[PDB]
DNA sequence: GCCTATCGATGTATATATCTGACACGTGCCTGGAGACTAGGGAGTAATCCCCTTGGCGGTTAAAACGCGGGGGACAGCGCGTACGTGCGTTTAAGCGGTGCTAGAGCTGTCTACGACCAATTGAGCGGCCTCGGCACCGGGATTCTGAT
DNA sequence: ATCAGAATCCCGGTGCCGAGGCCGCTCAATTGGTCGTAGACAGCTCTAGCACCGCTTAAACGCACGTACGCGCTGTCCCCCGCGTTTTAACCGCCAAGGGGATTACTCCCTAGTCTCCAGGCACGTGTCAGATATATACATCGATAGGC
């Protein structure tokens, strides 16, 4: 029978991160699941766009940043954008 | 008649009056001046005077030499009605109601940028012919200048110059072709630069190159017309830059600091580093804000360029040992330097510049002949036409120039119609700059000219 | 897990998928969705900050819509970045011009 | 029926939109505004639920809509 | 006794502010989105949830045009909305045809 | 001697103004401008000249846009005089911040 | 003296006659003097968004010039369009 | 170097509305910006929604509900029966 | 003929459209249809907009479309106004307009 | 205090003149389009399950409605004098024609590091049923107010 | 002025259950090796972009003046608010069909990709005349004065 993914226990997760003592509602998890989609179909459509325009069969890393940079004001982006080479590079540097 | 002077005058004029006599333009291209003017008016009142042709002549010469031009026609031609389309629009305007819907004249006397703007007139208005010297802006087929004149009503016109070929074969091709490109167009499509093969026959057939030209173009040499014979002694100051100006040297190659932020070479653009370096070895100062200190006059000026500091000395003892110069700058700013250094000396000098107006130019070769006036301040484009500038004894490039057609141009101010002094010339270089390696640079353009394009009467 | 390997909580797998059905390009290089995931995480915490403090200014630990307006209304770059967006239940920010007040 | 969209509810929303007072041509007015905007709306949702062949609209067809006019509302759907 | 005029309201504006809750009759607004709908196709059906969708957006829709007219009639230097404050606002938006 | 009441040219002008449509900033101060804000995000970059046009054109016509609503803010409060608080209304009103 | 000249900021290049000009197309018929500056200020913050953007694509083209596509690519971006540059 | 344009077709259909005119590069090139924008608006569309009907295929039907979706009516009623007209001969060939 | 345009009729590259679908990337597949159909109401649309600009060229005596008559046509239909109103025409000015407010009396 | 003139002021429209560079047009050239071809599984059909929306029932209450006083704001009109539209003369530097330089955009060819691909493997995370105490929401308080003196 | 009292919080109590957990499982993410391509690298080309000068001037700037507009001020009045009133049907909890959705098995047509052939489309060069532009009208409309009456 019928079956479907969330990004749920991901942010049910990140909660218990930042306050372990604090919960949520399924209507908040609702609207942040719907935010959290919202964001990256706002991110991937300025990765394909960069890669049309720089004539690129491949999206990578470069145009995540630059799209990033793009799609964010403030140090905001900036902090985003240094988790991302940071968890880049320990995914590089794992294995 | 008008007057006789030097000898190779009627030669000259026979040869023109028979190259018009063959029906085509040609090219004169003997020394600078010579009175190749006077050669033209004895032309033009042969055509006036013994052919009778008094169809109305055009000048067109640069907007430095239009007063000193009068005066050569004024001397010895005041027989010709020679009149002057100049000044503000009224003005312009005046006189096209006043003299063209009138043809009292037998000569029209004008500049470039008006010629241009009033070209409907020239169009419009039939000529005997146009004359046009100082050319060299004909170097350039993409010159609005050439496009409009080769359109513009005369039955012939003559090319003359002093200074012929810059740069390249294709200066000469444009400059042959323009004054007969009904023969000549297939040249300036390019059909020459087969003919003989992008000059690579050199010197194997050079005289077939000539061979194409001597049978239209005339050039005479001042060497050769010898005369006065004065002395134009070139000399060369290596000298080295000033640590301040070394450290922007390095900055400039590397980086600026902050020290470069609050006296602002940096938060200044750099997309011709070459500019800057020049500046740099030239005098700092010439970067704003890089003068320590804007109220100031003094040593530091002198000394923050390597120039200055031997400068100074050179002034002072040129001019102890009676000799005055005229200074040819590549750039204004430095001639304000100079002109900062003459005030804090207290120096006396004249200065000619795009922004001063002819008549004052004029006057200004008044006040720097006629009394002792330390040095004539000359910017090389506007200052290297034409004037009789032997007042001076000295010339000193303090910046090196990129063209040495410029320099011959600048220095033949000496000697024009005569020089009856030792005459020295003097480069400054900075030395292990890139003022050697522009210096070389002009000097390759020059061995690539005349040891070919010398051809002419020398054939 | 690759998710494991990157630190990431978020499911780089998942996104990874997510790329190749969503057709954004012909190919992709594997740092992308690396770097993707983390700042989707990282825009999660975030937020979340605001939310608990609303809620813990609302004295509830439930994370509720209320919270997550007022948050996103109190952070302008997120405020900005859902300028076109709206919020169940959110409501506005409690703020009156001076004009109308009494004196 | 559009006047069940009563006179105090239009009152009670502009109060959340800080209105001090309100003349009452305004609520004849409010009514018209919303009725345009409510059929653009409409118009998109029951143009995906033809498209998807469905006699029943659905939140995704609205927040289309939404998307598709220059809105979003996170919470509904997904 | 009686509150004074304009008095209450602020109290008002103060809930309505500070509660969040909506604010329309459901059954009426469901009627009349029915009955308009059926002038777009014959026995549209509904998911439930889509009707409080469509409510909340239009009520928040409303909500910020509302706000807007206010500043408006306050650059107007006026206190009461006026007809004309609206059409310039959603005019001033674009969102005017 | 003569003198036209006020506004009166400017009418001539506002006609003139929206027969013509050339750019209407002087280019050379454009460009300086843009290459020093330019600076202010890298220290050091290029233009193509085309990209330089593309900005006057966008600009101008931005800023002409602007103009009508604070035109029609300061006619909503019955001035003839503009005002920056008409213009920041206006811009607050176009959602843009 | 000639040792140096001071030259206004750019900024102010932006003539009071030209945004008159400009309003005057705008239709704009009486002006307060406040606007000539309000306008800069308004100016900078437009051209700035704009101009990041664009040098943030040249920047990822690799590009030294800034492209003309860039200035289009960051107006589209930013939700405004205008051909006739290329497209 | 070689690039694509549409400029012939909208030059012919040109000559349909008004034979005996012509057109500025500067209007030809602002005619090819516009169609690329069209474009670009349809066919994200109508990946939009072949996505969410899980369609791997977009297909005839979702380009004339995407240009539903986004032409006033009149303007997508005309649109729709071109459309319509041109595929049906089209097919019958 | 062989020209799939011809046999759909049309002036638009049908060939050109169906690559430009294909490479898209709008989504995997592309069915025949559907570029036919989107040719048509490209063709379709550039008519109906150059009738107008051709309309107002010619009532500005002129014989050839330029930005200007584009920019009317395009202002003049509201319709066109909203399809194109987040878009801007380089030198195409706006439509004349001052309100009444500010004619002399 | 008009309201009609009046000259006439200075305007832009509309006049016919010659003029050019941009544009319709023809060229050789060629790659993307068209004419074939197959492969296979995406999309379609009929199929059943059951959920959901539908329409419906009831009673209770809150919301809507209506009648009212009025005072407060909306509004009109008035005098005040600011500052800004205008026409002036003066200056600047915008605009333009050059001059000259080369950095880097754009192309080229080479390759091989990278990712797409397919197979099998495993538990990740999903759904179903579970219990709980943070949540509402309650009654009844105390607080903290306006607003009349 | 202050005190009244109206209606706002704060509090403990009742209690409900959506939230939070655990289990069964499956399928997709992981691990693993292969194919071959993109696109990264390196190189060469020459454009168009950068820089200062020489020169014209339309333009900006600044000046002085008067206008009417923006403005603060006034009073008028009426339509709003706050309110008790009666009336209404939204509400909610309830019921129960059965339409429509969501479901799966079998299926062919359709498109992806194949290669072959080759001209529609293009880059390029062409001629030429539409809009360019000269400057001349015409007669506008805009004006003032300030007509008369």
């Amino acid at each position: 029978k019928t079956r479907k993914e969330s990004y749920a226990i991901y942010v049910y997760k990140v909660l218990k991160q930042v306050h372990p003592d604090t919960g949520i509602s399924s209507k908040a998890m609702s609207i942040m699941n719907s935010f959290v989609n919202d964001v990256f179909e706002r991110i991937a459509g300025e990765a394909s766009r960069l890669a049309h325009y720089n004539k690129r069969s491949t999206i990578t890393s470069r145009e995540i940043q630059t799209a990033v940079r793009l799609l964010l004001p403030g140090e905001l982006a900036k902090h985003a954008v240094s988790e991302g080479t940071k968890a880049v590079t320990k995914y590089t540097s794992a294995k | 008649t008008g007057i006789h002077l030097r000898s190779y005058q009627l030669e000259g004029v026979n040869w023109l009056a028979q190259r018009f006599h063959c029906q085509n333009g040609c090219i004169l291209g003997d020394e600078m001046g010579l009175g190749k003017t006077c050669q033209t008016i004895a032309l033009f009142i042969y055509l006036a005077g013994r052919l009778n042709d008094e169809g109305p002549f055009l000048i067109l010469c640069p907007l430095s030499v239009l007063s000193n031009w009068k005066e050569e026609m004024q001397r010895f031609a005041p027989g010709l009605s020679c009149v002057t389309y100049a000044g503000d629009k009224e003005e312009r305007a005046c006189l096209q109601q006043d003299l063209k819907q009138e043809s009292r004249f037998h000569v029209l006397l004008t500049t470039y940028e008006i010629c241009l703007k009033d070209a409907s007139f020239l169009k419009s208005f039939p000529w005997s012919v146009l004359v046009v010297d100082e050319a060299h802006r004909l170097k350039n087929q993409s010159s609005l200048l050439h496009k409009t004149l080769s359109e513009f009503s005369v039955v012939f016109s003559l090319l003359l110059t002093g200074t012929p070929i810059q740069n390249s074969l294709q200066e000469l091709y444009s400059l042959l072709s323009f004054v007969e490109p009904d023969l000549f167009s297939k040249e300036e499509v390019g059909d020459f630069i087969q003919r003989y093969q992008d000059i690579e026959k050199e010197s194997e057939s050079a005289s077939e190159l000539h061979k194409l030209l001597q049978p239209f173009l005339l050039r005479r040499v001042k060497a050769e017309v010898a005369t006065e014979l004065p002395k134009k002694t070139e000399v060369v100051i290596y000298h080295g830059m000033s640590a301040l100006q070394k450290k922007y040297y390095k900055a400039i190659l590397m980086k600026d600091l902050d020290a470069f932020e609050n006296e602002t070479a940096k938060k200044v653009k750099l997309q011709n580093i070459l500019s800057q370096l020049r500046k740099c070895v030239d005098h700092p100062y010439l970067f704003d804000g890089v003068e320590p200190e804007p109220f100031e006059v003094g040593d530091h000026l002198t000394e923050a360029s390597g120039k200055l500091h031997l400068l100074d000395k050179l002034l002072a003892f040129l001019y102890s040992g009676g000799h005055r110069v005229l200074l040819f700058s590549q750039m204004t700013q430095m001639l304000d330097i100079l002109q900062d250094y003459m005030d804090y000396r207290g120096y006396s000098y004249e200065r000619v510049d795009g922004s001063v107006r002819g008549e004052e130019r004029h006057l200004a070769i008044k006040n720097f002949g006629q009394q002792p006036i330390f040095v004539f301040l000359l910017s090389t484009r506007a200052g290297g036409v034409g004037m009789n500038l032997t007042a001076a004894d000295t010339v000193i490039f303090v910046d090196s120039d990129f063209n040495p057609q410029n320099d011959l141009q600048a220095a033949a101010r000496a000697h024009r119609i005569g020089q009856n002094k030792s005459v020295k010339v003097i480069r400054l270089i900075g030395r292990d700059t890139v003022e050697e390696i522009v210096y070389r640079k002009a000097a390759s353009k020059l061995q690539l000219t005349n040891m070919i394009i010398e051809g002419g009467h020398f054939t | 897990t690759r998710s494991s390997r990157a630190g990431l909580q978020f499911p780089v797998g998942r996104v990874h998928r997510l790329l190749r059905k969503g057709n954004y390009a012909e190919r992709v290089g594997a740092g992308a969705p690396v770097y993707l995931a983390a700042v989707l995480e990282y825009l999660t915490a975030e937020i979340l900050e605001l939310a608990g403090n609303a809620a813990r200014d609302n004295k509830k630990t439930r994370i509720i819509p209320r919270h997550l307006q007022l948050a996103v209304r109190n952070d302008e770059e997120l405020n900005k970045l859902l300028g076109r967006v709206t919020i169940a239940q959110g409501g506005v920010l409690p703020n009156i011009q001076s004009v109308l007040l009494p004196k | 029926n559009i006047q069940g969209i009563t006179k105090p509810a239009i009152r009670r929303l502009a109060r959340r939109g800080g209105v001090k007072r309100i003349s009452g041509l305004i609520y004849e007015e409010t009514r018209g505004v919303l009725k345009v905007f409510l059929e653009n709306v409409i118009r998109d949702a029951v143009t995906y639920t033809e498209h998807a062949k469905r006699k029943t609209v659905t939140a995704m067809d609205v927040v289309y809509a939404l998307k598709r006019q220059g809105r979003t509302l996170y919470g509904f759907g997904g | 006794h009686r509150y004074r005029p304009g008095t209450v309201a602020l109290r008002e504006i103060r809930r309505y502010q500070k509660s969040t809750e909506l604010l329309i009759r459901k059954l009426p607004f469901q009627r009349l989105v029915r009955e308009i709908a059926q002038d777009f196709k014959t026995d549209l059906r509904f998911q439930s949830s889509a009707v409080m969708a469509l409510q909340e957006a239009s009520e928040a829709y409303l909500v910020a045009l509302f706000e807007d007219t206010n500043l408006a009639a306050i650059h107007a230097k006026r206190v009461t909305i006026m007809p004309k404050d609206i059409q310039l606002a959603r005019r001033i938006r674009g969102e005017r045809a």
